[PDB]
RNA sequence: GGGAUGACCCCAGGCGGUAGGGGAGCGUUCCCGAUGCCGAUGAAGGCCGACCCGCGAGGGCGGCUGGAGGUAAGGGAAGUG
RNA sequence: UGGAGCCUGGGAGUGAGGGCGCGAGCGAUAACGUCCGCGUCCGAGCGCGGGAACAACCGAGACCGCCAGCUAAGGCCCCC
RNA sequence: UGGGGCUAGGAGUGAAAAGCUAACCGAGCCCGGAGAUAGCUGGUUCUCCCCGAAAUGACUUUAGGGUCAGCCUCAGGCGC
RNA sequence: GGGAAGCAGCGCCAGAGAGGGUGAAAGCCCCGUAGGCGAAAGGUGGGGGGAUAGGUGAGGGUACCCGAGUACCCCGUGGUUCGUGGAGCCAUGGGGGAAUCUGGGCGGACCACCGCCUAAGGCUAAGUACUCCGGGUGACCGAUAGCGCACCAGUACCGUGAGGGAAAGGUGAAAAGAACCCCGGGAGGGGAGUGAAAUAGAGCCUGAAACCGUGGGCUUACAAGCAGUCACGGCCCCAAGGGGUUGUGGCGUGCCUAUUGAAGCAUGAGCCGGCGACUCACGGUCGUGGGCGAGCUUAAGCCGUUGAGGCGGAGGCGUAGGGAAACCGAGUCCGAACAGGGCGCGUCCGCGGCCGUGGACCCGAAACCGGGCGA
RNA sequence: AACCUGGGGAACUGAAACAUCUCAGUACCCAGAGGAGAGGAAAGAGAAAUCGACUCCCUGAGUAGCGGCGAGCGAAAGGG
RNA sequence: AGAUGGUAAGGGCCCACGGUGGAUGCCUCGGCACCCGAGCCGAUGAAGGACGUGGCUACCUGCGAUAAGCCAGGGGGAGCC
């Protein structure tokens, strides 16, 4: 009775005005050593599709 | 439910090489003795209707009635002193023979006492006007005090 | 409010058993053996109305042949004749003329072998 | 009005969906016909395969709180002057909660969009943009908490 | 398509079907309608029918049995087949 | 101009396939064997006609009714 | 061999079979936790109308279970 | 009419037309209902009155007292949202071990500032919990239902014991419960008689189905079958039409489940009746019938009603977005950047579909743990 | 009969294995109280130039936080 | 040289009337839920029992060797054991 928010999603993914699900590109916490400055440079956030409808459902109460 | 049922939990028979079918305990709902599946439990059916929508109706109710020409608000209660006879008479002077039913609304205890026992009367104080009572009757009669507190109940 | 079975079940049951009068043994007693029987009985009937239309095709044709073979020719020939002869008539049904009024059947055979030889 | 045809208009539809019959939703109950459709399934939203969620994505949304808790600091509620457009005289926070906007969400920040209007406006903050637009007649009662 | 929208007349197409999706109905118990309406000149239930109305689930009609209950039009709940 | 198509959303089931024809691998140019690829029919058309009988070979996509008429595969000595 | 006593459930007893411990002991019986759990097997109830699948791919302590894609359906919009 | 309370003629009460009873269906026949009364005795009882016990000031000086194996520190643990963590606070098994207001603890390691509170003695109504017990109500059940038990039930009966645990209600308004005769050892019947009714005659209302009989019509001893259907033809019963039966001819692989595929020699079912499986609560998300709209909406409670509704804005959603954050704001973030680039234009109730948490469509293990009972 | 405080205190299960974690201070055992019991007049809350014993309801809030940061668990102040 | 009629040990279908059995409907000294009220007893021997008690008495009920009952106060008014 009465849903609980999935703390480990809140802890890692913000949800936009339009209702899109936005988080940080994977693959750079010890990859590095020598990859292109291009690779590691290219880590800002992104969209996800279809699978965010699931994410969202879990951040019920807070929105 | 099959837990609120009286019986013991023991396994009625072995399960395996008995020849009968496989069973649990006898509180199970396939058991004629048994518990009952999706049965009623005590529950609360009430809900908060928009207070606005309550007002509209109360008002829309009295209107229809007045349109019919069946609303009559009054003042002079000569049929007083809590006696059925008196009211009876007063009511015929007003043109109420008991050929239609009447919601008689007033703050006056004694006029209320007088009617009541007539089958064609539903008596009621002004605080408790409500659309059900209004509709289930054919004709509506108000005291002026009663019509007042009805206007204050709107705006 | 409980709403127990009540009268309902019996009534669906004997609706059917009336439908089953006079089938052998348990098939007019039992309110489910009867059902199973009635299923096939249904299908059988549908299939068989279809069939009736065919069973009489055979009859009409079998005896026309008998009758017109009694004048020299055969059925194959006779029908071809009428076709050319312009008599969209007989209607195999209505060659019972062969039995009532063979006078007039005889006439039709002449017309037929008219267009045929 | 009579007691026949208070009849709820057009769409009440109380007709729920029952699956016991040989027409509509049979044997299996309108869905099902297999296994793990039988008293429970694992989620989904978040679950399954037994694979690796999409808890593979990380929390750079870092800075996420230590033991004694969150810190109690002052919070600011915005309101575009476009909304101030209605009412006239002197606008003051608390007079704004007594109306559609603000309520208890604490310190008022007037800011933003729409044409301004000649009057004194009491606040805790204005944006650059907002303060200028209030040049064509107005106020800078500011600071407060005093 | 008529278009005096008449839900009635005219024309032309579609209508095999498991898992499933969607749309209409029929029946069971209980509540308002009810201080009412039916009822011993016969309620409910039961037994018969080749009759009437529904595509159908069903609903009428008639005859026998039964002996005190039953409950419209229009709506509302569910231990509902 | 089609129970075509595209866009957004609510509800599913399925995730065990099978035979036939054609193109290859495995196998022994064996298997109602087994692996993929292109198509079909059964599945769900074990409804109907032909094939002696018979899911998938040939004919054909079954709203109901008729003691009317033309055909298809296959047939016209008797069973028929 | 009669009568009177003592030792019990990971415990007793055992000239040792995992034997015996109230007619089934590799851990007694009763009640409770309890409606344990059961990716497994079985069963699921009135009528008519329209549409109508799948047995593939990816990942899966996965392989008769799942999650996304694909194929069925309804509603809104777009209009060759 | 067996019986009036039905129907009809003419009346009356109502602060009483809740309900139950009377041979059927009654405001005025009975018991009641509205309304109003009543305790010698025992319980209860600041709700309303009285009486005690107990308690109420200010300065100025001394600095005598303010709860000890305690505070406090260290080691081992528990409580809290806190699982070693930057780990405080509150409790404490072990070791050390103070001070009496220039005394001592707390404000999340610690130090300094600024503040909060006085540990190591005790009591204290009310608001809250429950229901063996009594009363009132019911869009609760009506004898496989409802408690396990409507009935002499924790009974019979089962077990050494702890413990397990059923079945089984109904003549009639009134017993008027069939004197007497007849056959029979009786039990039963047949006359007679009571009754409106006796296939209401006593495990007696209604009395359905399986199952077992008797009587009547059609029908069968050279056939062969998922038991039927279509067509003719004969016989038998009210009339140019129907119903019953079946001689011959045509055609025809049970139901369910499970399956690539079942008449299948694959699963289930002797037959009949009755019981038997997608629910409810609270969140969520679409859809939909309404209300009000840049706004919409109340929760607990308080006042009424005794099947009446009002009040109550604490709160909640919405009106602005970006950023880990400081923050800025129609923008904002990475960036030195008037480069580029990412994100950035309603609510309440009803109804219906699906999801989360709870057995959550229903029946089923082998086992695991606790407390008892058995030599 | 329940209801209450103290001293002791499981496992099935969930984590789609399991050991920390969960079920849970639950089930259960024991002692004590009473028509209730517990608590209770600050060595308190926590940031307010603040409140002012204790208990109980609605909010706060699935928030702050805790967590093999998994499964999951989950406050207090403040306002009515 | 020829022919379709004709028997029922028994069997099948239909119709009528009974037997068994206890579904259905109607009925209710009983149950379930919620809300109110009320809330401890015991060494002055409880809760719970055993045995006993009637002119005649199996069981239930009530009582306790004073045993279906003994004393007094209050309530009621024609029937009781």
């Amino acid at each position: 009775p009465k849903m609980k928010t999935h703390k480990g999603a809140k802890k890692r993914v913000k949800i936009t005005a339009s209702g899109k699900v936005v988080a940080m590109k994977t693959g750079k916490r010890h990859l590095n050593w020598q990859k292109s400055g291009k690779e590691i440079r290219q880590k800002g956030r992104k969209f996800v599709l279809a699978k965010p409808e699931a994410e969202r459902i879990k951040l019920l109460l807070p929105y | 439910t099959r837990g609120e049922v009286a019986y013991s939990g023991r396994k009625i028979w072995p399960q395996k090489h008995t020849g009968r079918a496989r069973h649990g305990d006898i509180g199970a709902p396939i058991f004629v003795g048994g518990g009952v599946v999706f049965g009623p439990k005590p529950r609360d059916y009430s809900y908060t209707l928009p207070k606005k929508v309550r007002k509209k109706g109360l008002a829309m109710a009295v209107a229809d009635r007045a349109r019919e020409g069946k609303l009559l608000l009054v003042e002079a209660f000569a049929g007083v002193n809590g006696k059925t006879k008196e009211f009876l008479a007063w009511a015929k002077e007003a043109g109420l023979d008991g050929s239609e039913s009447v919601l008689l609304v007033t703050g006056n205890e004694l006029v209320r006492r007088a009617a009541r026992n007539l089958p064609w009367v539903v008596t009621l104080a002004p605080e408790g006007l409500n659309v059900y009572d209004i509709v289930r009757t054919e004709r509506l009669v108000m005291d002026l005090d009663a019509w007042e507190v009805f206007q204050n109940r709107i705006g | 409010p409980r709403a127990k079975t009540g009268v309902v079940r019996r009534r669906k049951h004997k609706k059917i058993l009336k439908l089953a009068k006079g089938y052998w043994g348990l098939r007019s007693k039992s309110a489910r053996k009867a059902r199973e029987t009635l299923f096939a009985a249904g299908n059988y009937a549908y299939a068989h109305r279809k069939r009736r239309k065919r069973d009489f095709r055979r009859l009409w044709i079998v005896r026309i042949n008998a009758a017109c073979r009694q004048h020299g020719l055969n059925y194959s020939t006779f029908i071809h004749g009428l076709k050319k002869a312009g008599i969209e008539v007989d209607r195999k049904n209505l060659a019972d003329l062969a039995v009532r009024e063979p006078q007039v059947f005889a006439e039709l055979v002449e017309r037929a072998k008219a267009a045929q030889g | 009005d009579l007691r026949p045809n208070p009849g709820a208009n057009k769409r009440r539809k109380r007709v729920g969906r029952g699956p016991g019959s040989g027409h509509g939703k049979t044997a299996t109950r309108g869905h099902k016909g297999q296994k793990s459709r039988s008293g429970g399934l694992k989620d989904p939203r978040r679950f399954e395969g037994g694979r690796s969620t999409t808890l593979m994505r990380l929390p750079k949304r870092g800075m996420q709180g230590q033991v004694p808790g969150e810190i109690k600091r002052p919070r600011y509620q915005g309101v575009n002057l476009k909304d101030l457009a209605r009412f006239e005289g002197e606008v003051t926070p608390e007079l704004l909660v007594r109306a559609g906007l603000l309520k208890k969400g604490y310190r008022l920040k007037i800011l933003g969009e729409g044409e301004a209007k000649p009057l004194k406006v009491v606040a805790h903050a204005f944006s650059k943009s907002a303060l200028e637009k209030l040049k064509a007649a107005g106020g800078e009662p500011v600071l407060l908490e005093a």
